[PDB]
């Protein structure tokens, strides 16, 4: 049955991408949707057996890679992070499913969409369930793989295929720098097993030459693993490619950029803390990391246009909250975080696919509002999505994200003060752009077309029954899992997580803090709520400075273009490649200098030699006679006449005048 | 028979003998440091 | 209109010409003296250094002597 | 001493066999092209299943070379010369039997045109190709391996599409012969020394410190040649991508790997101690070769341009895994050396698909073909993957076991290795995307076909291996092991 | 024709080996580098057995394997400095 | 469109609408549950459950590897 988990979306995806020309969109949507909810039930069952059952699973199937001590293998590993992982990525992808069935209803090539989203299942199963960081990476490439194909899905349209390739290039970075963690792993404790490495984790102290430099080995396996983290979480360095993600259509952008894949990163630093809790200078970084990429994205957000990037930035901003949980050493909270997020932004991200489809496409906000009234159900979804992610009290989302700043508040580090600090002033960014969001799209006077107005409909049955369910679960899902996951000396997780005692400070965060503390994010929403209800009703002159002051317009810009990061990278690091690629290694080397001294040059002196020689053969019997002549007097000189020259003459001379003959004339 | 007991058997069949595979090995090695010395004799033999 | 081969542009196949003969256009030039020397020199003996220091650092941590090299 | 072996199954048979196809299709008149046509398949195919018949009797537990026999050249017996294999040469014997055939096929359209010559020059290199590979003396590697160059030229002269043919034909000639002559000086300093060629014999002698070097630079001086290594690849690009789709098939899926196996088979055993003096310098070159020429693939602007390119940092990855001189490094420099052979020559029949049609290798013509070509736009995004080292595909196994072996011997050049994995997507994708995606340009082309059967059947076996190799390497792994250890023991005595 | 099981090896080094002058005997050179192999693969083999010990009392102590696993873990990492041809030497 | 009526896919093309879908997918789905049977099999043999659980479970029912791996010291 655990086997079924896995690879049930593979059978899936098999059928409708190599017999889809038999079962057209209603098979293929009927054949991949049965297939994960069959997995979604299984994967129910092993959350019973597993987690409330307190029984781990471990499968092996067969060695993969068996060369010597490296001990690569296709093996399984059913723990209770892992069930957690299943529950969110089987049901969100089951209900991702049934939604695209009506969403994609109208497209041309449905049947090869729903392959892929079977596919990226399959892999992001590989990835949660694997026992070795092998398997893990084959999960990783997968997903990346996976949400590639699905990015440029319309592959006739240009920002699509850039998208995708930028995505692909992003995530190769960070995989570059996991790749590297994982060597690492291997050099130090001759194993890439899950369960070896854990176990053999405190023991190594050596230090290591990394680079020319010399450094603690577990520390540099841990910067380097969150590289790989880095790049698949959309943190700070690595974050650009999640907003032009959205270049997909709307069920990848729910399913794969905003609940399951784009939490990799969380997931790989939670199971891998048996390892990271040996490094607080890695902490230390992910701490600083996950603040920094919470306020940059909670600041890029306030002024998107297009719902879909507001709602990317807000997940870009709320993994930076789940990041730095981790780097305080609290996992539990992070992945309860996690499974919190997968339901409120999944209903975000369906809820703005609703309104997009009803609005014939329409995307900006600009030419949104006033529709309250004709979409009842869908402004419904969404007020309950946005009041549970601003962390509206006792809602889903509260439960968790208080927690967190609750936690950073007791830690008394320097990165837990700034993680602290930014998370913090990002809860009041983040409760600004989510109303602004809501009474733009569905409270002000309308600023849409009569055209658009005249031809809506609210959602069709395969849309609304994902809704309803993410609404009942970004209501009642937080209070019912706060004890088993984050409970106080909760047993839930059993070994699957393991925090040191010297680094435990839940207690004290529920004790010690000042009642004041506690309420900062209540106060802040509410502040950011006001902000935006002035800003987006009571206004009609704050937009004359982005039009008179030239400091006000750049910010206005600063903000809008994301910082100017993806504009300072592309000119100063992928146009510098680029450049290179022809200029250099191409132009000025292989073109270049290795042809003049090589194949071009050598022929060229080879050429005008030969025909050097070639005249001498001048056709005249005089020129032949008086060779014969200067070769006989050569010889008679050189091996006869050469006993008293040698006190004027020396053999460097000689053969230095006769090879300066050729360059006369 | 059974397909595969056959195939067991043919198989060991197409086999080199590894004993004698290894003692054909050692022959030519101590036949051949021990016969490197004839022919360079030949090449020291004086043209005048 | 008749058959599969390419219509071809005479721009886009004067572009992929120019392409293929491009070493009938090197000058020993102050900007091609400068990136053959910095990329076709300099860089490759940094590695090689870099490359040659970590085998020595990783020496000392053994405490060996440096290993020689080339 | 006769060495003759018991084993039925033999490689003198597996060598005799595209020998008599020759020599039959010499006689047979250009009339009758498909009685050519059957008889050269068939002799291709037969020599294949030979070669698996010679995988079943292979054993996997001795360092010693098996089917070991000898061939006896003077009745003096002073010099007598030995073929054998071993877990190193196995699978490139293999290989160079499976991909002969694949030859004969890409062709079979046009050999109406093409005649016996064709098939001929194929099954004369298969020959040779093969005795290369199975050779235990220095002496006929060096005079096996130059005499490829014959049909080779021929073959990129006489059936390379344009007129760049020519040039692209002396460089390659002349670039081999100048590192087959730099060799063929280091046997004759070799046998001064010690009055043979047999390689079993030079595994037990011992060279000088001081005479290891010179030997060792007279043989890197062919095969960089060979590999190639900056900044002696320049040949490369202009012969891969002038030659037809079978010699481009050929050159980059077999002759590539002469240089590798001849460092795997030579350098590294017979010098130690000069494979050890000069790993910073093997490591600098390979390292600067992956990046430089991976930005140079990234602007190339001709689809053979770009797969040629591709082939120069695989290669000096394979380099680096070998003189990793550990498990994981020679284990991945061999299991990536046939993953190499495997995908380049896939990715050069999906390019020849095109080229055939539509006769022109200029990225800017195609675009779109997704919506006219799906199979072929599909095997050609596989084949794109493997060649990015993606897990699953076979060349990852070999990429990430080399980036393990380079990591326990030097942590920056594993670093510099690695960023092949960054560069490689970059190309690999953005040939894909030009190539397939995108919108149809009518203008340029407006007719088109998919693939027929035989390029369906052609492209099976191409994926059915890299599934293999990729998901359960260890059929290959447990054949080689033996082989790798005692290489890489050889030399020391703790 | 091979006889049916497992490869069989001596147990011993080869005698006629001289550490000093490894180059004397060659027969006995070639014999003392397979043997070394094999001896080297033995050492892998143990290192693997002992790693298997470790997976199954991590699985099976769950949060006390600190404490229950200590000379097994000790035991791995022992015998995994100095395996094959990895990071150390002999 | 116009010319894609004659580009044969495996996934069918735009706007795939087979005569006999439903047949077809009630084949497909006949299809993956033959394939699930050994898989599952083959997963219910290869399983192991080291601990007890604190309730009863389905898997109980099919796979008897609960409690074994008491004994770790004797792993190989
Ligand atoms: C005291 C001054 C020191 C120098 C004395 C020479 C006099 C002089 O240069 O003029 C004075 C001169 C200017 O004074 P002035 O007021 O104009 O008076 C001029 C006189 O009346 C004199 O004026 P004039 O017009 O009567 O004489 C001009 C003089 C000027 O003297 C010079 O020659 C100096 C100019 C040479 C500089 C070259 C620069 C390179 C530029 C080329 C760029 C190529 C790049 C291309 C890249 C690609 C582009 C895209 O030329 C000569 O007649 C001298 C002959 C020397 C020839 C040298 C080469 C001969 C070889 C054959 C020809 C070339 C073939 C190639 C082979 C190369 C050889 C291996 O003073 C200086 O420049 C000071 C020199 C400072 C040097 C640093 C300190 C030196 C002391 C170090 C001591 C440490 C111990
Ligand atoms: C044997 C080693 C040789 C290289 C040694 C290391 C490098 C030393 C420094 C460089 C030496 C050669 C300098 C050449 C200067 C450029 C000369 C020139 O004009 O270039 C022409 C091409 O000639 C060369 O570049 C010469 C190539 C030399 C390469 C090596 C020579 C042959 C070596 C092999 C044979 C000998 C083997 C001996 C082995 C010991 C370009 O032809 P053009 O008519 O277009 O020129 C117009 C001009 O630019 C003004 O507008
Ligand atoms: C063209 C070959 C280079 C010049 C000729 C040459 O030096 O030949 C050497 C060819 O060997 C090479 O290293 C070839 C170098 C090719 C690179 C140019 C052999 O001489 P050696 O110095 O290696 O041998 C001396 C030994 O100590 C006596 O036993
Ligand atoms: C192992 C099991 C894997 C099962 C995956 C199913 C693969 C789906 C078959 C390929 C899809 C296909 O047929 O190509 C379509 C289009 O072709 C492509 O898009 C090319 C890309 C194919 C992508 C297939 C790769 C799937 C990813 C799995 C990777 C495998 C894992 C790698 C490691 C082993 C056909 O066109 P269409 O029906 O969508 O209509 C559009 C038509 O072109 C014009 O209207
Ligand atoms: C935003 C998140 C960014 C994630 C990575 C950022 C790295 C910041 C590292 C700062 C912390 C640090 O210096 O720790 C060092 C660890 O080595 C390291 O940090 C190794 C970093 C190497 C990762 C870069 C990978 C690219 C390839 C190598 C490039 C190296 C050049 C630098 C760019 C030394 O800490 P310690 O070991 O001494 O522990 C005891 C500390 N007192
Ligand atoms: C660490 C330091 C070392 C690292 C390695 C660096 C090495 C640098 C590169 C050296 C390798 C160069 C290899 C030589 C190949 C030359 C190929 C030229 C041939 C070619 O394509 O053009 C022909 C020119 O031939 C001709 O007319 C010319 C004659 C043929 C050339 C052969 C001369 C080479 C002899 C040895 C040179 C090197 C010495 C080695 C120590 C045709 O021309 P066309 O169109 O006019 O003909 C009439 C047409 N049918
Ligand atoms: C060996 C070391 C390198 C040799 C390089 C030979 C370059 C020959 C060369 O180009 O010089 C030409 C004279 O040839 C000669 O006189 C060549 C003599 C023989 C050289 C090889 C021995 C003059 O040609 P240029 O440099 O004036 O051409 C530019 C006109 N604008
Ligand atoms: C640590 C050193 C290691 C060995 C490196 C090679 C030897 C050292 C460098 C030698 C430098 C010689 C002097 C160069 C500077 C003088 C410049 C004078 C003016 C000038 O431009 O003269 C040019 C002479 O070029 C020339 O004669 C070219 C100079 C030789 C370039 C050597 C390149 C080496 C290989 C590069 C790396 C390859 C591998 C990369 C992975 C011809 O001017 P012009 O007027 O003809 O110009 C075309 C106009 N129409
Ligand atoms: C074409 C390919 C040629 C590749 C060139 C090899 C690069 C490294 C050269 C090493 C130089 C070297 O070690 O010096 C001597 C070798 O003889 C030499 O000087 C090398 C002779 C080969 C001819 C010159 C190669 C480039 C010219 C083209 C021996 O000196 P040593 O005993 O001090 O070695 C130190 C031992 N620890
Ligand atoms: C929740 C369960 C799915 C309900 C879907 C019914 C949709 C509906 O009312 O049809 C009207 C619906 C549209 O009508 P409208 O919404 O009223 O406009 O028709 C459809 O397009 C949907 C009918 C077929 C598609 C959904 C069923 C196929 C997938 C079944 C997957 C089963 C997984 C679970 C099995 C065990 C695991
Ligand atoms: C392009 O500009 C020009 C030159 O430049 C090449 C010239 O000078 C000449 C011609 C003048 C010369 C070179 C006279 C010298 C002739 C000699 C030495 C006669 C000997 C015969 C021949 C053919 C040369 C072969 C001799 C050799 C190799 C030496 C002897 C052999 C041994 C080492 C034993 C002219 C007209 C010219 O306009």
């Amino acid at each position: 049955m655990y086997l079924l988990i896995v690879f049930l979306p593979l059978l899936g995806s098999s059928v409708a991408g190599f017999f889809g020309r038999f079962l057209g969109s209603e098979g293929s949507a009927i054949m991949t949707t049965t297939c994960v909810s069959f997995s979604s039930i299984l994967s129910l069952i092993a959350f019973y057996e597993v987690a409330l059952g307190a029984s781990a699973c471990y499968l092996r199937i067969a060695p993969w890679i068996s060369s010597e001590m490296f001990d690569a293998s296709w093996g399984f590993l059913f723990d209770s992070l892992t069930v957690v992982m299943l529950i969110v990525v089987t049901f969100i992808s089951s209900l991702v499913h049934l939604y695209s069935i009506s969403y994609m209803s109208e497209d041309p090539h449905s049947p090869r969409f729903m392959c892929y989203l079977s596919i990226f299942t399959f892999f992001m199963l590989m990835l949660v369930t694997g026992d070795n960081f092998l398997q893990l990476f084959l999960g990783w490439e997968g997903v990346g793989l996976a949400s590639y194909l699905l990015i440029h899905f319309w592959f006739t349209r240009l920002q699509a295929d850039k998208a995708a390739i930028k995505a692909m290039l992003v995530n190769r970075v960070g995989d570059f720098g996991l790749a590297l963690g994982i060597l690492g792993c291997f050099t130090l404790f001759q194993t890439v097993d899950f369960s070896t490495i854990f176990a053999c984790a405190s023991v190594p102290r050596n230090s290591w030459i990394f680079c020319n430099m010399r450094l603690n080995a577990i520390s540099l396996i841990c910067i380097l693993l969150f590289i790989g983290a880095v790049g698949k979480s959309a943190q700070i360095g690595l974050h650009t490619w999640l907003p032009d993600a959205m270049e997909g259509p709307t069920p990848v952008s729910a399913l794969i950029h905003a609940a399951t894949m784009v939490t990799a990163g969380v997931f790989m630093i939670a199971r891998c803390s048996p390892l990271f809790e040996y490094s607080p200078t890695a902490l230390i970084v992910i701490t600083f990391a996950g603040a920094m990429t919470s306020f940059l994205a909670a600041t890029t957000g306030i002024l998107q246009n297009d719902l879909k990037r507001v709602i990317a930035y807000s997940t870009c901003s709320q993994l930076g909250y789940m990041i730095f949980a981790c780097g305080i050493s609290n996992y539990s909270v992070s992945v309860f975080h996690l499974m919190n997020h997968a339901f409120f932004k999944a209903l975000l991200f369906l809820s703005a696919g609703s309104v997009i489809h009803a609005m014939s496409d329409e995307q900006d906000m600009r030419k949104m509002g006033g529709l309250a009234s004709s979409f009842p159900l869908t402004y419904a979804m969404m007020l309950i999505g946005s009041l549970s992610l601003i962390g509206f009290p006792f809602l889903t989302g509260f439960y968790s994200k208080d927690v967190i700043l609750e936690l950073a508040y007791t830690k008394y580090t320097i990165s837990g003060n700034f993680a602290f600090w930014l998370g913090s002033v990002s809860v009041l960014f983040t409760s600004y752009y989510s109303f602004r969001l809501l009474f733009l799209t569905f409270l002000v006077p309308t600023n849409s077309f009569g055209r658009d107005i005249s031809r809506c409909h609210d959602a069709p049955i395969p849309m609304a029954i994902p809704l309803i369910l993410l609404a009942l679960g970004s209501l009642f899902v937080g209070y019912l899992a706060k004890d088993m996951m984050i409970g106080l000396g909760t047993n839930f997780w059993a070994n699957s997580l393991l925090v040191l005692p010297k680094n435990e400070i839940l207690a004290e965060s529920e004790f010690a803090a000042p009642t004041i503390i506690k309420l900062i994010p209540i106060l802040f929403s509410t502040l950011g709520a006001f902000v935006a209800y002035n800003v987006n009703l009571v206004a009609d002159q704050f937009q004359r400075a982005f039009q008179t002051s030239t400091f006000c317009n750049r910010l206005y810009s600063f903000f809008n273009k994301r910082w100017f990061f993806d504009q300072v990278l592309n000119d100063f690091l992928v146009r510098s490649f680029l450049r290179f690629g022809y200029e250099v290694s191409f132009e000025a080397l292989d073109k270049g200098a290795i042809e003049i001294l090589g194949p071009y040059g050598i022929s060229y002196t080879f050429r005008r030699l030969a025909e050097r020689i070639s005249q001498l053969q001048s056709g005249f019997v005089y020129h032949y006679a008086f060779a014969m002549l200067l070769g006989l007097t050569l010889f008679v000189t050189f091996f006869c006449m050469w006993d008293s020259l040698s006190s004027w003459v020396d053999n460097r001379l000689s053969f230095i005048l006769i090879v300066s003959s050729f360059y006369t004339k | 028979g059974f397909i595969m007991e056959f195939a067991e058997n043919l198989v060991l069949r197409l086999m080199e003998n590894p004993e004698e595979r290894d003692r054909k090995a050692r022959e030519h090695i101590y036949e051949m440091h021990e016969r490197c010395k004839k022919i360079k004799e030949m090449w020291a033999l004086p043209i005048r | 209109g008749g058959g599969m081969e390419t219509n071809k542009n005479k721009f886009i196949e004067d572009w992929g010409s120019a392409r293929e003969n491009l070493e009938h256009n090197f000058r020993w030039t102050r900007r091609n003296f400068a990136l053959i020397g910095i990329f076709g020199i300099a860089l490759p003996i940094i590695v090689y250094k870099g490359i040659v220091k970590d085998f020595h650092m990783q020496d000392e941590d053994a405490g060996r002597p440096h290993r020689k090299f080339l | 001493l006769e060495h003759f072996c018991e084993c039925y199954f033999n490689l003198s048979g597996l060598i005799l066999c595209p020998v008599l196809g020759s020599i039959i299709l010499l006689f047979i008149p250009n009339s009758r092209i498909r009685l050519i046509r059957l008889i050269g398949l068939c002799a291709s195919l037969i020599t294949f299943l030979y070669s698996l018949v010679l995988w079943i009797q292979f054993d996997s537990s001795t360092a010693k070379f098996q089917f070991v026999e000898s061939l006896r050249w003077l009745p003096y017996e002073n010099i007598n010369f030995y073929l054998g294999i071993d877990g190193i040469s196995l699978f490139f014997v293999i290989l160079t039997t499976f991909l002969i055939p694949i030859c004969i096929l890409v062709g079979w359209s046009g050999m109406r045109s093409y005649g016996k010559e064709y098939i001929i020059a194929f099954l004369i290199c298969e020959f040779l190709m093969i005795a290369v590979f199975c050779m235990l003396d220095l002496l006929l590697f060096y005079v096996f391996f130059e005499s490829v160059l014959i049909p080779m030229f021929i073959i990129i002269g006489v059936w390379g599409s344009r007129q760049r043919k020519i040039k692209a034909a002396y460089q390659f000639f002349l670039y081999t012969l100048l590192g087959s002559l730099f060799m063929l000086l280091a046997i004759l300093l070799i046998l001064f020394q010690t009055g043979t060629t047999d390689l079993q014999i030079l595994l037990t002698t011992e060279f000088s410190e001081r005479r290891q070097i010179f030997l060792w630079i007279a043989f890197f001086a062919s095969f960089a040649v060979k590999v190639p290594m900056v900044p002696v690849h320049i040949w490369l690009p202009e012969a891969h991508v002038e030659a037809p789709t079978a010699g481009s098939v050929i050159l980059a899926g077999i002759l590539l790997k002469f240089g590798t196996y001849g460092f795997l088979r030579f350098s590294i055993p017979m010098f130690p101690e000069a494979t050890l003096c000069f790993t910073p310098f093997i490591y600098t070159l390979s390292a600067i070769a992956i990046i430089y020429t991976s930005l140079t693939t990234l602007r190339q602007i001709d689809l053979k341009k770009i797969i040629a390119y591709s082939s120069v940092a695989h290669m000096n990855l394979v380099t680096i895994g070998m003189f990793s001189l550990n498990i994981q490094g020679i284990g991945g420099s061999i299991l990536l050396m046939l993953s190499h052979g495997l995908v380049s020559s896939a990715l050069f029949l999906c390019v020849g698909v095109l080229y055939d049609r539509h006769k022109t290798r200029l990225v800017r013509y195609y675009g779109g073909l997704v919506s006219t070509m799906p199979n072929f736009s599909t095997i050609f995004f596989f084949f794109t993957l493997a060649n990015m080292s993606l897990p699953g595909t076979s060349s990852f196994i070999g990429e990430f076991l080399i980036l393990v072996g380079a990591f326990q011997r030097n942590s920056l050049v594993a670093t510099l290795a690695a960023l092949g994995m960054i560069l490689g997507a970059a190309y690999s994708l953005w040939l894909y995307n030009r190539v397939v995606s995108g919108n149809l340009k009518p203008d340029f082309l407006h007719k088109f076909s998919d693939l027929n059967g035989r390029e369906v059947f052609i492209f099976i076996p191409f994926l059915v291996g890299l599934v293999w190799m990729g998901v359960y390497p260890k059929v290959f792994l447990d054949c080689m092991h033996t082989s790798v250890s005692n290489l890489v023991q050889h030399g020391k005595f703790h | 024709g091979r006889k049916k099981g497992l490869p069989e090896f001596e147990e011993s080094a080869p005698d006629g080996f001289d550490p000093e002058n490894p180059y004397k005997d060659p027969v006995a050179m070639v014999e003392m580098r397979e043997h070394i192999v094999r001896e080297k693969w033995i050492q892998i083999e143990k290192a693997k057995i002992l790693r298997e010990k470790v997976k199954w009392c991590y699985r099976v102590e769950g949060v006390n394997h600190y404490q229950k696993c200590r000379h097994l873990v000790q035991q791995y990492l022992d015998s995994t400095r100095g395996v094959g041809w990895g990071k150390d030497h002999r | 469109g116009d010319f894609r009526a004659k580009v044969w896919s495996m996934t069918g093309g735009p706007n795939c609408r087979p005569k006999h879908w439903r047949r077809n997918t009630a084949i497909a789905m006949f299809g993956v549950f033959l394939v699930c049977i050994p898989i599952a099999k083959l997963s219910a043999k290869l399983e192991q459950r080291p601990h007890m659980p604190v309730r009863p479970i389905p898997s109980q029912i099919w796979c008897k590897n609960f409690g074994t791996k008491d004994d770790y010291e004797k792993e190989h």
